[PDB]
RNA sequence: UCCGCGGCGCG
DNA sequence: CTCTGAATCTCTTCCGACGCGCCGCGGGACGTAC
DNA sequence: GTACGTCCCGGAAGAGATTCAGAG
C-alpha cells in the first residue's frame, strides 16, 4: 500500500526488524517550546500572564494606589515576513496590555476603591517565529540555540584527593537556586562544619542555628542522642541499650545481675551481644572513671546559690562531679560521640564559635555581608528575613523544589518557592550521614542532574528583568503621586522592556547566526544543545569529566557528533527520537514488555528511573508472539553490561536508530566505520554547498524524506486534490471532494521562490517537480528546494570511481578528475554576492551619485544609464563601474591667477563601487532606498512603477483564477436542483443571483456563496489601496544617510585545481590536476573511469566503509545498465516487470514485500523509465545488509562476483597484472573555493597606530610572520634576510621609500634605519615615571 | 578615528585621561575656597583612584569599567600579554610582498624548484617588471607602466618570464616547527590558481593535502638573494638537524611501489634464462615476454672504490630478480651490488640513502634521489595495487577460539556463585584469560594471512610469502602496523572506560564484519578521550618549547678551541636488559677527550 | 574605516 | 613561665599554542534647554 | 525630536601570619 507519489520511485530497503514507532515531527523543540510564552495561558502557568501575575501587582508605600494586571492581547504584525528580509525591519508585534490603577480615599484600606480608570496601553516589541522556526532581527535572519545548564537543587560533591594533599577526601554540599544567592557547606583538615556565602570568607555553621531561634540544648539535642546518668547512693547507676555497644571500648567488666558479661581487657563479641539481648538486661553498675569523657549538653544551675553549675557542651570533671552531685541533682544527660558510629562534628564547631548570643550572630552576619558598617537590630534582622525568606529576591522553582524534596527523601513533592528550617536542618542531617558513611555521594556527568533550557525560559527571565526595572521605577514614580490628574501611560515607558528584549534576541552568547547552505545544515542547527551561554561553563575552565560522555548519554544526546577543535564535548548534538519531559529533563522511547509478549505500546523513561530498571538492546531476534527466541539476552541494568534470563526484563528499546543523532545518521554502512571518521564524515557532510543539478544519492539510509519534508524548504502540499496549472512561477491545486470547507472552498494558490541572496553566499531556488493533471494527497511533496530531488536529499552527485595509485598524481590525498566531470556541468554552483553604496551627509555638501564622472572616457560609461545606475543584464567585470559615486571634497579655493597655472601644463573626486579583483559575473537586480523628502530620479521612478505593475498583476491574475474556481464551484453546485446546460450560462456569469428556483439548502447555499463573493471584492479593494499606498510610500534608514543602492552579483563558479571535495567517510581531498578523457583508465566494454583515489588511506584510516559504498554502487549501476538495455529496445512489459519483480524480492525475509501486481502498465513504464538511472537501495544504519545479500544482488547483474574487474590503461595500452575494484560512490563538494584564499599583495595600505602593513583579505593586505618563524629562520646561519625583512619591508618608511626607488632604478642596497614600533614602545614606556633613552654612538 | 556616523569610537586612554584630568581640575577649583578638610580629602582620594586606575586598571579591587562590562585597558595591560608589544608587534610584524594559498602535487617537477600561480607572478614582483620594462624603454612614465599591467598584455609575460628564472623565493607553514619549516625554492610559472610543491618535500613539513595553506615570501635586496641561494635550498638539508637520518625519506607511495618491485614468485612465466646486462632487461620485460619479477641469471658490472680514489672494475654472474635489474640500471657508480638484493622495505631503503649520502658526496645522491621517486612513481602506477573486500581472510579457528573463553568465563562466574573467590582475583583471572585469547586469536590470523598462498612450484606443491594486497602494503612500511591490521581483522581486544580500568566484556567483532550497538558505543569513550587529549597536549607543547627557547638564546659558537683536558665518563646504558644503545650511536660525531687505549695497555 | 568585543568555521 | 624559632598553614598573582576565513555589534545615559 | 553639557580552574610560586616545640 503506497500513495500515487510514492510510486514514482520505489526505493528497495533491507532490513529485519520491524520498526513500531515512526520518525516524529522531528523539528519541535523549537516549535513547543515557544507555543508556550506567546499564549494566553487560563488560570496561569509558565508563561507571560504567570510573570505578570508575579511582578506585576504593586503596592504603594500606604498611598492608597493600586496598579494590577488585567490582561494582554498582541496585535497582527505591521509587515510580513518577505517585507521584513527585503527591508530590514524585525518582524515583531505589537503587545498590547490592559491595566487597571485604582486610588483610594482616607479611612479605610480594605474597602471599595472610589474611582478607577482602564484603558489600553503599548509597551515593548516582541520577535515572532516564522514558520520555519527562526529569527528575523534586523534584515538578517537569526536562530536561537537551546542552552543545557546546571539543575537547581542539592548536591552533593566530593573533591577527589586534591585538597590537603593528605588523601584525606573533604565533602561539600551546596545548594543552587533557581533565581538568588549561593548557599554551600564544606569540611576542613580540621573536621569542622563551616558555611559560605557566594565565595566569601569561611564562617562557622552554627551561626546560622542560632539565628534561627534555636537554642544551645535543642541544637545539641536535634543533631546527636541522649544518653542518661543516674546518681544512685554508690557509683552513678547508667540505663543501658545494648545495640550501642557496637566498635565502643571498653574500660571495666561489665555484668549485670550479678553475673560477668565482658571481660576486663576485652572487647565485645556478637555472640556477647546475642547473649545481652537474650537477658534484656537494661541497668548496670558504672565506674566512676567510665564517665571521664563524657560531654553535659545543657546548662545546671543550683537553685540555693542561683549560679550556673555547668555549662553547655564542655567536658565535666571530678570536682564538677562532686559539686553536682551535692547539688541534688539526679539525672544526668551527655553525648553519644563514639569514633565510627557518630562524630561529634557539632559540639566541636559550637565549642569553636565565638559568639552564642543570635542578636551578635545578627551583627556578625550584617558586617560580613556589608564592611564597615556600624549593625543595629533592624538592619539586621530585614537583611537576614531579605536574603534567604523573601520572594523578591529569592525563589526556587517548581523543578528545584522537587530535586529538592527527592534527594531528601520526603513525600510531598510540591512546596513553596523559598526554604525554610527543616530544609536546612535536614540538608546538615544529610551531610552529617555522608561524613558518617552511611549513603552516597552524587556525581555531575548523570543526565539526571541537568536540564535544558530553550527560547521560552530564556525570554522570559529576560521580559521579568525588564518588568522589575520599570517596577521600581514606577514606584519611585508612585510615592509621589497625585489625585488622578495623569492617566496611566505616562509612568510605563517602552524603553527598558524593549532594550531588553532587543539587546538579549541581538547581542547574545546564544542568538547566533545562522549557518545555512544545505537542508540538512539546518536540520542539524536547531537540533543543538549548546553547553555555553549565560549561567554556564566558561571554555577555558573546562575538565574532562564534563567533555567525555557518561555512560547515560545512551539514546538523549548523540555520542559521535560534534566539532572537533577547541570545543569537544560542550556542542553535543539532541537525538533523534529524543524529546523533552514536562519538567525540563530528556527522556527517550521504550517498549514495555510483559512476561512473554512485547506489547506495541510506548512508555516514556526519564533519565534517573531507567537505571532502577533493565532495559534489552533492540537488534535481538524474536518471534511473532514477542517472546525472545534464546533464554538469555544481553542487556544493561545500571551502566554495564551483562546476560539476564529469558523473563527479568521490563522493556525494550523502539529500534536501532536512536542511538544516533539526524547528523551521522545519514552515513551507510556506518557499523563498519571508526568512531572518528564517522565523525569527520558526518562534519562534511554538515558543510555541503547545492549543485546546479542535483542527482539522486544511490546508497541511502530510507530517512531522506523525513528530513526533506520537515525542513522549512519544501513547499509540502497542504490539502489533497489535483493541480490544474503548474508554472516556474506559480502552483494551484484544485481540492479534492472530501477536503472542502463548507464555506469559501476555493482553491488553493501558492507562489515559489525564485533566484535570491542566501545567507552565505549560495543561491535558493525552487523548481516545479508537479506535472499536469497529477492528483495528490495530503502533507506530500510538490517543488524541491536545493539539493533536493523528488522530495529526497541529495546533497552531490555519484560518480564511477577506481581505486589505484596512478604516476603520483594522487600520492597522499590528492584526487585527479577526468575532464568529463566539467564536460558534462555537473558540479557548478552559483555564488551570490551583496554590494551596498551608501550615501551619507558629509560636511561641504552632500555627495551626488549623477553618471558625471571624470578622468574616463567612454570605455568606462557604455555600460551606464543617464541616472548613473547599471542595467540588468549587463555582463561585467573586474574593472568597471556599477554606480557613478563622486564626494565633493572641496577647498577648490579659486583664484584668477593661480587656478590658469595649473592648465598651463598639461575639486570632486570619484568614490565609485568598486568590482572585487577576480571575480566575473552578472547583475541580476538592483534595489534603491531613499529617504522621504528627496527627488526621486528616473530610474527610481520605473522601479516603483515596476513594483506597482507587479503587485496589481498579482492581485487581478488572483481574483480570476479565485473567482473562476468559485463560479467552476457554483455550477457543480447547481447541476443538482435545477440545473440548465445552456439555459444558465446564455450571458455571462457576473449575474447568478436572479436566477428563479425554489428554496433549498442549495439555495440558501448559493446566497452564502454570492454573499462571501460581495465581502471578498470589497475587502480585495480594501487591501488594494492599502497595499498600493504601503509600496509608494518611502521607508526609514540609518540617521545621517540619504540614499542607498543595493546591487546584486550573480557569479557562477566552475571546478578549477585547487577545490576541496570529500566523501561520506571522511576521505577528503582536494584536486591536483584536470586530465583529457583518453588518459583515464577504460574498462573492456569502453567506459571510462572518472575520479581515482588513493588506496593507501584505508589502513590507518580504518574507514572500511567506503569498500562496501563501492561495491553496493556498482550493483546498483549493474541493475540500471540492464534495465537501460532492456528499455531500449521496445520490449513488451511483462519481461521488465517480472525482472523487477526478481530485483525487489531478492534477498531473506524483509519489510518491503512489494508486489508488481498492483501497478497499471502506465505506471509501471513510467516507473521503469524513471528507474534508467541505477536502482536507489536504502540501507539502515544498524541493520544494514550482510555480505551475501550484496554477493546475491551482483549475481544478479552479470557482473564478477569477486568484485574486482580487469582494467586497461590508457598512456601505455596493456593490462594491469592485478584486476582493481571499481564502483560507485557518491561525492560531495565543499564550500572552501580556491578563488576566495588566494591572496598576493605588492604595497597596499598601512595602518595608522603603527606604520605596518594592515591583515586579512577584505582589507587588502600581507601575511604575518610570527615569532616561532622568527626562530626557525635564526636557527640558520640567517643573518641579512631577517633584519631586511623585519626592518624594510615593515617598519621603516623612508627606508622603504628609499627601496622603492632603488629597486625601480634597477640597483639593489639597503639602508636600515631604526623601526617606528620600537620608538612607539620607547615613548609608551616613557609615558610613565620611568627615564628611557638612548646613550651615545 | 571617526567611524560611520555622527558618533566617534573613543579609545580608553583618551577617556582615562579626561576622567583624571577633570577630577584634577575639580580639585584645582574646590581648594580655591578654602572649603573644609573633609570633602577636600574625599575628592583627593577619588583622584587617587582615578590615577592607579590609569596608570593600572584591575591591580587594585572593583576595576573600572567602560561600555557594560568589559574592563578597560591601560599601559601597563597595553605592555603584557598577546595583546601588548612586545610579543605582537615588534618580534613578529606583517610584512608585504606575500601571499597564501593552497597546495596541490604536481609530481612531475624536480626538488629544486617549484609550482607559482601567475596571478600572484604577476602581483608580487611589479617593481621588478617595472623597473626591467623602463629599462627596456616601453614606457616613458610610470602611469603607462600602470595600464599596462593592468591590462597584462602579451609583452609583459616574456619579462615576467624573464626576472624570475634564478629569483628564489620562501615558502611556510603556518604551525612552524623545526627549522625545516622554512625552505626556498626556484619559482617556475604554471598556470592554474595553487602552488605546486616537491611530494619529497612534503614528509618535512609534516603537511598533508587536505587543505594547508602555505606563505610564500621574496627576498629582496641582493644579499639576500645570495643568502637563499648558498643555505636555502632543499638540496643543503639532507640530513636532519635533530638526528643523523636523511629527512628525504620516501613516504608513502613510492616506498610501495619499491616494496612491490623485489619479492620473487617461484614460478612465473619466463624463468631460467641469462642477460647479458640490465640495460636489456626492460626490453624483455615491456615486451611482455617477461615477468617483472622473477628468478633470473643476470651479469653485472658495478664500479668500487678500494682503491685511492679510483674506481675498480669487476664483473661476475649473480642471481637475482629483473625488477632489481632494472633498479640497478639508476643506483650511481659508487654502491656495491649487495645492497639491493633485500625486500627494500622503508628502513633498509632509508639507509641504502644514507650510506649512498656518507661515500658519494652530495650532488650524485639528490640525482639519485629524484631519479628514484620518478621510477617509483611510474612503476607503483604500473602495478595498480588495489584492496578489495574478499582481501581480508577471518580465521575460521576464531569461532571455536570465542566459544572456548565464553565456556571459561562461564565456569569462572560458576564458581563466584560458590562462594570460594573474591571479585578482583577473578576481574584479574578473567582480564588475563580473555588477553590470552586475544594474543592466541591475532597469531593464528597472522599466521594464515601472511602465508596462505600455496603453489604447484612445477612439482607437488611448495609454499611461498602471499601477494595479498593489504599485507603487501601494510609491511612495506608505507602506513600501517601490526596494531591497526589485527584490529581490522582481528578482534580489537579490550577498551577501557574514563574510570580507567577495563570492561569485563571485550568486543568480540572485527570491522568486516557487523558491530552491535553497545560495542560501538564503548569505543567512542576512547575516541572522544584520544580527541581531547591530542586537543590540549599542543597546546602545553607550544608553551614548552617557548618556554625552552627563550633561555637558550644568546648561547653563539665564539672560539675555535678551548685547550682544556677535562671530559665526562661515556658508558652504554644498561637498563638491566638487552642494550638499548651501543657506543656507535652515542659516541659518534663527537671529539675524543682523553687518548683511547686498547686492552693491550700501553698501546 | 583602518580598532575593540563576540560567535561560527578550516588547518 | 618565656623567648625564639624553624616549620607549617593560608592568602594573593600569573600562566596557560599559532596562522587564517566568515558574520554580527560597538560612548551610552541622563538631564537641559532649543 | 534634537544639539549639548556632564558623567561614569589547577598548578606553581612566594609573602605573610600562625604554631607549637623546645630550650633557657
Ligand atoms: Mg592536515
Amino acid at each position: 500500500v503506497y500513495s500515487y507519489t510514492e510510486k514514482k520511485r520505489i526505493r528497495k530497503d533491507f532490513g529485519k526488524r520491524p520498526q513500531v514507532l515512526d520518525v516524529p515531527y522531528l523539528l519541535s523543540i523549537q516549535l513547543d517550546s515557544f507555543q508556550k510564552f506567546i499564549e494566553q495561558d487560563p488560570e496561569g502557568q509558565y508563561g507571560l500572564e504567570a510573570a505578570f501575575r508575579s511582578v506585576f501587582p504593586i503596592q504603594s508605600y500606604s498611598g492608597n494606589s493600586e496598579l494590577q494586571y488585567v490582561s494582554y492581547r498582541l496585535g497582527e504584525p505591521v509587515f510580513d515576513v518577505q517585507e521584513c528580509q527585503i527591508r530590514g525591519v524585525t518582524y515583531s508585534a505589537p503587545l498590547r496590555v490592559k491595566l487597571r490603577l485604582v486610588i483610594y480615599e482616607r479611612e479605610a484600606p480594605e474597602g471599595t476603591v472610589k474611582d478607577i480608570k482602564e484603558q489600553e496601553v503599548y509597551m515593548g516589541e516582541i520577535p515572532l517565529m516564522t514558520d520555519n522556526g527562526t529569527f528575523v532581527i534586523n534584515g538578517t535572519e537569526r536562530v536561537i540555540v537551546s542552552q543545557l545548564h546546571r539543575s537547581p537543587g542539592v548536591f552533593f560533591d566530593s573533591d577527589k584527593g586534591k585538597t590537603h594533599s593528605s588523601g584525606k577526601v573533604l565533602y561539600n554540599a551546596r545548594i543552587i537556586p533557581y533565581r538568588g544567592s549561593w548557599l554551600d557547606f564544606e569540611f576542613d583538615p580540621k573536621d569542622n562544619l563551616f558555611v559560605r556565602i557566594d565565595r566569601r570568607r569561611k564562617l562557622p555553621a552554627t551561626i546560622i542555628l542560632r539565628a534561627l531561634n534555636y537554642t544551645t540544648e535543642q541544637i545539641l539535642d536535634l543533631f546527636f542522642e541522649k544518653v542518661i546518668f543516674e546518681i544512685r547512693d554508690n557509683k552513678l547507676q547508667m540505663e543501658l541499650v545494648p545495640e550501642r555497644l557496637r566498635g565502643e571500648t571498653a574500660s571495666f567488666d561489665i555484668e549485670a545481675n550479678g553475673k560477668v558479661y565482658v571481660e576486663k581487657g576485652r572487647r565485645i563479641t556478637a555472640r556477647h551481644i546475642r547473649q545481652l539481648e537474650k537477658d534484656d538486661v537494661k541497668l548496670i553498675e558504672v565506674p566512676v572513671e567510665y564517665i571521664a569523657g563524657k560531654v553535659v549538653a545543657k546548662d545546671y544551675i543550683d537553685e540555693s546559690t542561683g549560679e550556673l553549675i555547668c555549662a553547655a557542651n564542655m567536658e565535666l570533671s571530678l570536682d564538677l562531679l562532686a559539686k553536682l552531685s551535692q547539688s541534688g541533682h539526679k539525672r544526668i544527660e551527655t553525648l553519644f560521640t563514639n569514633d565510627l558510629d557518630h562524630g561529634p562534628y557539632i559540639s566541636e564547631t559550637l565549642r569553636v564559635d565565638p559568639t552564642n548570643d543570635r542578636l551578635s550572630a545578627l551583627v556578625e552576619i550584617y558586617r560580613m555581608m556589608r564592611p564597615g558598617e556600624p549593625p543595629t537590630r533592624e538592619a539586621a534582622e530585614s537583611l537576614f528575613e531579605n536574603l534567604f525568606f523573601s520572594e523578591d529576591r529569592y525563589d526556587l522553582s517548581a523543578v528545584g523544589r522537587m530535586k529538592f524534596n527527592r534527594s531528601l527523601l520526603r513525600e510531598e513533592i510540591e512546596g513553596s518557592g523559598i526554604l525554610s528550617k527543616d530544609d536546612i536542618i535536614d540538608v546538615m542531617k544529610k551531610l552529617i550521614d555522608i561524613r558518617n558513611g552511611k549513603g552516597e555521594v552524587d556525581d555531575i556527568d548523570h543526565l539526571g542532574n541537568r536540564r535544558i533550557r530553550s527560547v521560552g525560559e530564556m525570554a522570559e527571565n529576560q521580559f521579568r528583568v525588564g518588568l522589575v526595572r520599570v517596577e521600581r521605577a514606577v514606584k519611585e514614580r508612585l510615592s509621589l503621586g497625585d489625585l488622578d490628574t495623569l492617566m496611566p501611560q505616562d509612568m510605563i515607558n517602552a524603553k527598558p522592556i524593549s532594550a531588553a528584549v532587543k539587546e538579549f534576541f541581538g547581542s547574545s552568547q546564544l542568538s547566533q547566526f545562522m549557518d545555512q547552505n544545505n537542508p540538512l545544515s539546518e536540520i542539524t542547527h536547531k537540533r543543538r544543545i549548546s553547553a555555553l551561554g549565560p549561567g554556564g561553563l566558561t571554555r577555558e575552565r573546562a575538565g574532562f569529566e564534563v567533555r567525555d560522555v557518561h555512560p547515560t548519554h545512551y539514546g538523549r544526546v548523540c555520542p559521535i557528533e560534534t566539532p572537533e577543535g577547541p570545543n569537544i564535548g560542550l556542542i553535543n548534538s539532541l537525538s533523534v527520537y529524543a524529546q523533552t519531559n514536562e519538567y525540563g529533563f530528556l527522556e527517550t522511547p521504550y517498549r514495555k514488555v510483559t512476561d512473554g509478549v512485547v506489547t506495541d505500546e510506548i512508555h516514556y523513561l526519564s533519565a534517573i528511573e531507567e537505571g532502577n530498571y533493565v532495559i534489552a538492546q533492540a537488534n535481538s531476534n524474536l518471534d511473532e508472539e514477542g517472546h525472545f527466541v534464546e533464554d538469555l539476552v544481553t542487556c544493561r541494568s545500571k551502566g554495564e553490561s551483562s546476560l539476564f534470563s529469558r523473563d527479568q526484563v521490563d522493556y525494550m528499546d523502539v529500534s536501532t536508530q536512536q542511538v544516533v543523532s539526524v547528523g551521522a545518521s545519514l552515513i551507510p554502512f556506518l557499523e563498519h566505520d571508526d568512531a572518528n571518521r564517522a565523525l569527520m564524515g558526518a562534519n562534511m557532510q554538515r558543510q555541503a554547498v547545492p549543485t546546479l543539478r542535483a542527482d539522486k544519492p544511490l546508497v541511502g539510509t530510507g530517512m531522506e524524506r523525513a528530513v526533506a519534508v520537515d525542513s522549512g524548504v519544501t513547499a509540502v502540499a497542504k490539502r489533497g486534490g489535483v493541480v490544474q496549472y503548474v508554472d516556474a512561477s506559480r502552483i494551484v491545486i484544485k481540492v479534492n471532494e472530501d477536503e472542502m470547507y463548507p464555506g469559501e472552498a476555493g482553491i488553493d494558490i501558492y507562489n515559489l521562490t525564485k533566484y535570491t541572496r542566501s545567507n552565505q553566499n549560495t543561491c535558493i531556488n525552487q523548481m516545479p517537480c508537479v506535472s499536469l493533471g497529477e492528483p495528490v494527497e495530503r502533507g506530500d511533496v510538490l517543488a524541491d528546494g536545493p539539493s533536493t530531488d523528488l522530495g529526497e536529499l541529495a546533497l552531490g552527485q555519484n560518480m564511477r570511481v577506481a581505486f589505484m595509485p596512478w604516476n603520483g598524481y594522487n600520492f597522499e590525498d590528492s584526487i585527479l578528475v577526468s575532464e568529463r566531470v566539467v564536460q558534462e556541468d555537473r558540479f557548478t554552483t552559483i555564488h551570490i554576492q551583496e554590494l551596498a553604496c551608501v550615501s551619507r551627509d558629509t560636511k561641504l555638501g552632500p555627495e551626488e551619485i549623477t553618471a558625471d564622472i571624470p578622468n574616463v572616457g567612454e570605455a568606462a560609461l557604455s555600460k551606464l544609464d543617464e541616472s548613473g545606475i547599471v542595467y540588468i543584464g549587463a555582463e561585467v567585470t573586474g574593472g568597471d563601474i556599477l554606480v557613478g559615486k563622486v564626494t565633493p571634497k572641496g577647498e577648490t579655493q579659486l583664484t584668477p591667477e593661480e587656478k590658469l597655472l595649473r592648465a598651463i601644463f598639461g575639486d570632486v573626486k570619484d568614490s565609485s563601487l568598486r568590482v572585487p579583483n577576480g571575480v566575473s559575473g552578472t547583475v541580476i537586480d538592483v534595489q534603491v532606498f531613499t529617504r522621504d523628502g528627496v527627488e526621486k530620479d528616473k530610474r527610481a521612478l520605473e522601479i516603483e512603477e515596476m513594483q506597482l505593475k507587479q503587485a496589481k498583476k498579482d492581485l487581478s491574475e488572483e481574483l480570476q483564477i479565485l473567482e473562476a474556481g468559485l463560479f467552476s464551484r457554483i455550477r457543480a453546485v447547481l447541476v443538482a436542483g435545477g440545473v440548465e446546460a445552456e439555459k444558465l450560462d446564455k450571458l455571462p456569469r457576473d449575474r447568478w443571483l436572479e436566477l428563479g428556483l425554489t428554496d433549498e439548502e442549495k439555495q440558501n447555499q448559493l446566497e452564502q456563496l454570492a454573499e462571501q463573493y460581495d465581502e471578498l471584492k470589497h475587502e480585495f479593494e480594501k487591501k488594494l489601496e492599502a497595499k498600493r499606498r504601503k509600496i509608494t510610500q518611502g521607508d526609514d534608514l540609518a540617521p545621517g544617510v540619504l540614499k542607498i543602492v543595493k546591487v546584486y552579483l550573480a557569479v557562477k563558479r566552475r571546478i578549477q585545481p585547487g577545490d576541496k571535495m570529500a566523501g561520506r567517510h571522511g576521505n577528503k581531498g582536494v584536486i591536483s590536476k584536470i586530465n583529457p578523457i583518453e588518459d583515464m583508465p577504460y574498462d573492456e566494454n569502453g567506459t571510462p573511469v572518472d575520479i581515482v583515489l588513493n588506496p593507501l588511506g584505508v589502513p590507518s584510516r580504518m574507514n572500511i566503509g567506503q569498500i562496501l559504498e563501492t561495491h553496493l554502487g556498482m550493483a546498483a549501476k549493474g541493475i540500471g545498465d540492464k534495465i537501460n538495455a532492456m528499455l531500449k529496445q521496445q520490449q513488451e512489459v511483462a519481461k521488465l516487470r517480472e525482472f523487477i519483480q526478481r530485483a525487489y524480492d531478492l534477498g531473506a525475509d524483509v519489510r518491503q514485500k512489494v508486489d508488481l501486481s498492483t501497478f497499471s502498465d502506465e505506471e509501471v513504464m513510467r516507473l521503469a523509465e524513471n528507474l534508467r538511472k541505477g536502482m536507489p537501495i536504502a540501507t539502515p544504519v544498524f541493520d544494514g545488509a550482510k555480505e551475501a545479500e550484496i554477493k546475491e544482488l551482483l549475481k544478479l547483474g552479470d557482473l564478477p562476483t569477486s568484485g574486482q574487474i580487469r582494467l586497461y590503461d590508457g598512456r601505455t595500452g596493456e593490462q594491469f597484472e592485478r584486476p582493481v575494484t571499481v564502483g560507485y560512490m557518491y561525492m560531495l563538494k565543499l564550500n572552501h573555493l580556491v578563488d576566495d584564499k588566494m591572496h598576493a599583495r605588492s604595497t597596499g595600505s598601512y595602518s595608522l597606530v603603527t606604520q605596518q602593513p594592515l591583515g586579512g583579505k577584505a582589507q587588502f593586505g600581507g601575511q604575518r610572520f610570527g615569532e616561532m618563524e622568527v626562530w626557525a629562520l635564526e636557527a640558520y646561519g640567517a643573518a641579512y634576510t631577517l633584519q631586511e625583512m623585519l626592518t624594510v619591508k615593515s617598519d621603516d618608511v623612508n627606508g622603504r621609500t628609499k627601496m622603492y626607488k632603488n629597486i625601480v632604478d634597477g640597483n639593489h642596497q639597503m639602508e636600515p634605519g631604526m623601526p617606528e614600533s620600537f620608538n612607539v614602545l620607547l615613548k609608551e614606556i616613557r609615558s610613565l615615571g620611568i627615564n628611557i633613552e638612548l646613550e651615545d654612538e | 578615528v571617526p567611524l560611520d556616523g555622527g558618533r566617534f569610537a573613543t579609545s580608553d586612554l583618551n577617556d582615562l585621561y579626561r576622567r583624571v584630568i577633570n577630577r584634577n581640575n575639580r580639585l584645582k577649583r574646590l581648594l580655591d575656597l578654602a572649603a573644609p578638610d573633609i570633602i577636600v580629602r574625599n575628592e583627593k582620594r577619588m583622584l587617587q583612584e582615578a590615577v592607579d586606575a590609569l596608570l593600572d586598571n584591575g591591580r587594585r579591587g572593583r576595576a573600572i569599567t567602560g561600555s557594560n562590562k568589559r574592563p578597560l585597558k591601560s599601559l601597563a595591560d597595553m605592555i603584557k600579554g598577546k595583546q601588548g608589544r612586545f610579543r605582537q608587534n615588534l618580534l613578529g610584524k606583517r610584512v608585504d610582498y606575500s601571499g597564501r594559498s593552497v597546495i596541490t602535487v604536481g609530481p612531475y617537477l624536480r626538488l629544486h624548484q617549484c609550482g607559482l600561480p601567475k596571478k600572484m607572478a604577476l602581483e608580487l614582483f611589479k617593481p621588478f617588471i617595472y623597473g626591467k620594462l623602463e629599462l627596456r624603454g616601453l614606457a616613458t612614465t610610470i602611469k603607462a607602466a600602470k595600464k599596462m599591467v593592468e591590462r597584462e598584455e602579451a609583452v609583459v609575460w616574456d619579462i615576467l618570464d624573464e626576472v624570475i628564472r634564478e629569483h628564489p623565493v620562501l615558502l611556510n607553514r603556518a604551525p612552524t616547527l623545526h627549522r625545516l619549516g622554512i625552505q626556498a625554492f626556484e619559482p617556475v610559472l604554471i598556470e592554474g590558481k595553487a602552488i605546486q610543491l616537491h611530494p619529497l618535500v612534503c614528509a618535512a613539513y609534516n603537511a598533508d593535502f587536505d587543505g594547508d595553506q602555505m606563505a610564500v615570501h621574496v627576498p629582496l635586496t641582493l644579499e639576500a638573494q645570495l643568502e637563499a641561494r648558498a643555505l636555502m635550498m632543499s638540496t643543503n638539508n639532507i640530513l636532519s638537524p635533530a638526528n643523523g637520518e636523511p629527512i628525504i625519506v620516501p613516504s608513502q607511495d613510492v616506498v610501495l611501489g619499491l616494496y612491490y618491485m623485489t619479492r620473487d614468485c617461484v614460478n612465473a612465466k619466463g624463468e631460467g634464462m641469462v642477460l647479458t646486462g640490465p640495460k636489456e632487461a626492460e626490453r624483455l620485460y615491456r615486451s611482455g615476454l617477461a615477468s617483472l619479477h622473477a628468478r633470473v641469471k643476470v651479469r653485472i658490472t658495478e664500479y668500487e672504490k678500494d682503491a685511492n680514489g679510483e674506481l675498480v672494475a669487476k664483473t661476475s654472474l649473480k642471481d637475482t630478480t629483473v625488477g632489481r635489474a632494472i633498479l640497478w640500471m639508476i643506483v650511481p657508480k659508487g654502491l656495491p651490488y649487495s645492497i639491493v638484493n633485500q625486500a627494500l622495505g622503508k628502513k633498509a631503503i632509508s639507509k641504502m640513502l644514507n650510506t649512498c649520502y656518507r661515500i658519494l658526496g652530495l650532488k650524485p645522491t639528490v640525482i639519485f634521489a629524484d631519479q628514484i621517486m620518478y621510477t617509483g612513481f611510474a612503476y607503483a602506477a604500473r602495478s595498480g595495487a588495489s584492496v578489495g573486500i574478499d582481501d581480508m581472510v577471518i580465521p575460521e579457528k576464531k569461532h571455536e577460539i570465542i566459544s572456548e573463553a565464553e565456556a571459561e568465563v562461564a565456569e569462572i562466574q560458576e564458581q563466584f556463585q560458590s562462594g570460594l573467590v573474591t571479585a578482583g582475583e577473578r576481574y584479574n583471572k578473567v582480564i588475563d584469560i580473555w588477553a590470552a585469547a586475544n594474543d592466541r586469536v591475532s597469531k593464528a590470523m597472522m599466521d594464515n594471512l601472511q602465508t596462505e598462498t600455496v603453489i604447484n612450484r612445477d612439482g607437488q606443491e611448495e609454499k611461498q610469502v602471499s601477494f595479498n594486497s593489504i599485507y603487501m602494503m601494510a609491511d612495506s612500511g608505507a602506513r600501517g602496523s601490526a596494531a591497526q591490521i589485527r584490529q581490522l581483522a582481528g578482534m580489537r581486544g579490550l577498551m577501557a572506560k574514563p574510570d580507567g580500568s577495563i570492561i569485563e566484556t571485550p568486543i568480540t567483532a572485527n570491522f568486516r564484519e557487523g558491530l552491535n550497538v553497545l560495542q560501538y558505543f564503548i569505543s567512542t569513550h576512547g575516541a572522544r578521550k584520544g580527541l581531547a587529549d591530542t586537543a590540549l597536549k599542543t597546546a602545553n607543547s607550544g608553551y614548552l618549547t617557548r618556554r625552552l627557547v627563550d633561555v637558550a638564546q644568546d648561547l653563539v659558537v665564539t672560539e675555535d678551541d678551548c685547550g682544556t683536558h677535562e671530559g665526562i665518563m661515556m658508558t652504554p646504558v644498561i637498563e638491566g636488559g638487552d642494550v638499548k644503545e651501543p657506543l656507535r650511536d652515542r659516541v659518534l660525531g663527537r671529539v675524543t677527550a682523553e687518548d683511547v687505549l686498547k686492552p693491550g695497555t700501553a698501546d
